[PDB]
């Protein structure tokens, strides 16, 4: 859990920033970097290349949905094992993805939010992000 | 082993770290030691607080030795031989910690290199710090 | 696990040499995962092979190892309960990696294999899978 | 980059397993679906059920790849290159399967060798089959 210093330090700069694109660049990321995880998304189309990944309209639109379930986790940060519950099935049961890959995504959006926010983007703040992003993570696993 | 393509993203993204390679070092090392607070563990003899010198020194370290992995792609098991033997026979450095610093590392050229780094940039260099971290817990 | 699944554990486990598996369960960690010596360097020598699994202490450990196991064998439907004050000691006191709980788990079901044979059926180490999986989350909850 | 006292350890395991390594492919898959169910849906054409001829057969191509392994520890890249570029490329397998079916593997071998598969034979197959993992997953 975050203190409540860490907690609104997080939730100030979330308020602040725009992340519109953030989540997109987030799923492009991961599926460029970590190439077994296109399996998941062949209804996606193109993902030959990553310029094809960066530019797949499907992708952008996934990964903003992907990213506004991250910014409701933000809003229950002290049950997101109850928010994550339904996803986690959905993730498990249905989707088949190994947990570890969560813990992949929450690293790669870290990396997206020190690309997009520079100097702001502390030391202290990520470590912050990292424990959400673990605290999210942990919660999709729940399930499995 | 990197691709031809990977070398060339590898050493191209170390040109424009340049002379704040020292600096970033350090920087991957507060990052890492404040978001996974275990990594701690393996320096109970330094001063561990924001801009320490050991912290510093330390990180400057880790850039060299990084310097000389760009300089030694086709080569890194003989280049990092003796950081291979420290990490895993004398320092028994848990593998998982690598992916700690490797995070930490790609989290600080992300953060001053926001034009450079690619999503094809960050995975080069994504595999460029696994293939160290793998020739340094070789001996595993 | 099902109630019928704890049965089929519970008979199995009950086969189970107390003395010497768990021994020979934290012997193969520290050979086949090294870095897992750190944590013990007051057990003398684990400078080899048949050093590590002929050390008395990590014999000894192995045991205590071993028991918490099959106290956890007892409380299937808490571990979280059971493992608590083990979770501080390896969390927030020895600042064990948690993936190492796992792999832990892992080296006592290929320990159990080589034991027990053509006992060991693929059915039983699912589920035991499922039980040293339980332990290993439940060591790491204070994480 | 298995050491020569893993050569030795592998090689000679794998020449007790013998005739039995189609067998032992089998039971391995069998362990891997059962334990880890997820892995099943790599599968999704196939009978898994125990018996199955399917999981008879897949199991002796999975123990004669491994077998052609063994006879080229020194290079694995070149001897396993359609069988990366398989589950690489066009299965995607996710690398965290290979764990999965290693264990298996490692569970199954220890059932059926006791008496040879003793802690330094353990640390060598589980290097091997890391390393034979890392040559299926070298395009990621
Ligand atoms: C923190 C991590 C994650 C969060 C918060 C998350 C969240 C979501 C959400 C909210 C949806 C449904 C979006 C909608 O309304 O349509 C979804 C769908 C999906 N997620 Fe995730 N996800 C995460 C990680 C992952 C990972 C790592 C993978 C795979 C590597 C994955 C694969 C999928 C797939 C395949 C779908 C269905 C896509 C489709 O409609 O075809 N997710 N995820
Ligand atoms: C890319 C990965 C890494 C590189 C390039 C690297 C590099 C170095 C270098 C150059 C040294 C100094 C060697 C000498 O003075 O002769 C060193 C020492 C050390 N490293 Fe690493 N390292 C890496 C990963 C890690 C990780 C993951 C840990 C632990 C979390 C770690 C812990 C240490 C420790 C404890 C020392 C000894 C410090 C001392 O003597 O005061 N290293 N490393
Ligand atoms: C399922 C996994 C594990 C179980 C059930 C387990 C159980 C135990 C138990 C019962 C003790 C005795 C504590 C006491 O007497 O108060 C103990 C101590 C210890 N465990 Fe574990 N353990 C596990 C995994 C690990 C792993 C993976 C490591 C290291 C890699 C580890 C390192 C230690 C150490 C260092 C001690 C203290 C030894 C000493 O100096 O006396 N444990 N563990
Ligand atoms: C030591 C590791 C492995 C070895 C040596 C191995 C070997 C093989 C071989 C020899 C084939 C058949 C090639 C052909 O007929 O063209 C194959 C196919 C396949 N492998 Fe693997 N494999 C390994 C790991 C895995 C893992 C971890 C998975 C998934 C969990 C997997 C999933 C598959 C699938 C889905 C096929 C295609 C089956 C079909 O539809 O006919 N493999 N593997």
């Amino acid at each position: 859990m975050l203190t409540a210093e860490e907690k609104a330090a997080v939730t100030a700069f979330w308020g602040k920033v725009k992340v519109d694109e953030v989540g997109g660049e987030a799923l492009g990321r991961l599926l460029v970097v970590y190439p077994w995880t296109q399996r998941f998304f062949e209804s996606f189309g193109d993902l030959s290349t990553a310029d094809a990944v960066m530019n797949n309209p499907k992708v952008k639109a996934h990964g903003k949905k992907v990213l506004d379930s991250f910014s409701n986790g933000m809003k229950h940060l002290d049950d997101l094992k109850g928010t994550f519950a339904a996803l986690s099935e959905l993730h498990c049961d249905k989707l088949h993805v190994d947990p570890e890959n969560f813990k992949l995504l929450g690293n790669v959006l870290v990396v997206v939010l020190a690309r997009n926010f520079g100097k702001e983007f502390t030391p202290v703040l990520q470590a912050d992000f990292q424990k959400v992003v673990a605290g999210v993570a942990n919660a999709l696993a729940h399930r499995y | 082993v990197l691709s031809a393509a990977d070398k060339g993203n590898v050493k191209a993204a170390w040109g424009k770290v340049g002379g704040h390679a020292a600096e970033y070092g350090a920087e991957a090392l507060e990052r890492m030691f404040l978001s996974f607070p275990t990594t701690k563990t393996y320096f109970p003899h330094f001063d561990l607080s924001h801009g320490s010198a050991q912290v510093k020194g330390h990180g400057a370290k880790v850039a060299a030795a990084l310097t000389k992995a760009v300089e030694h792609l086709d080569d890194l098991p003989g280049a990092l031989s003796e950081l291979s033997d420290l990490h895993a026979h004398k320092l028994r450095v848990d593998p998982v910690n690598f992916k700690l610093l490797s995070h930490s590392l790609l989290v600080t050229l992300a953060s001053h290199l926001p034009s450079d780094f690619t999503p094809a940039v960050h995975a080069s260099l994504d595999k460029f710090l696994a293939n160290v971290s793998t020739v340094l817990t070789s001996k595993y």
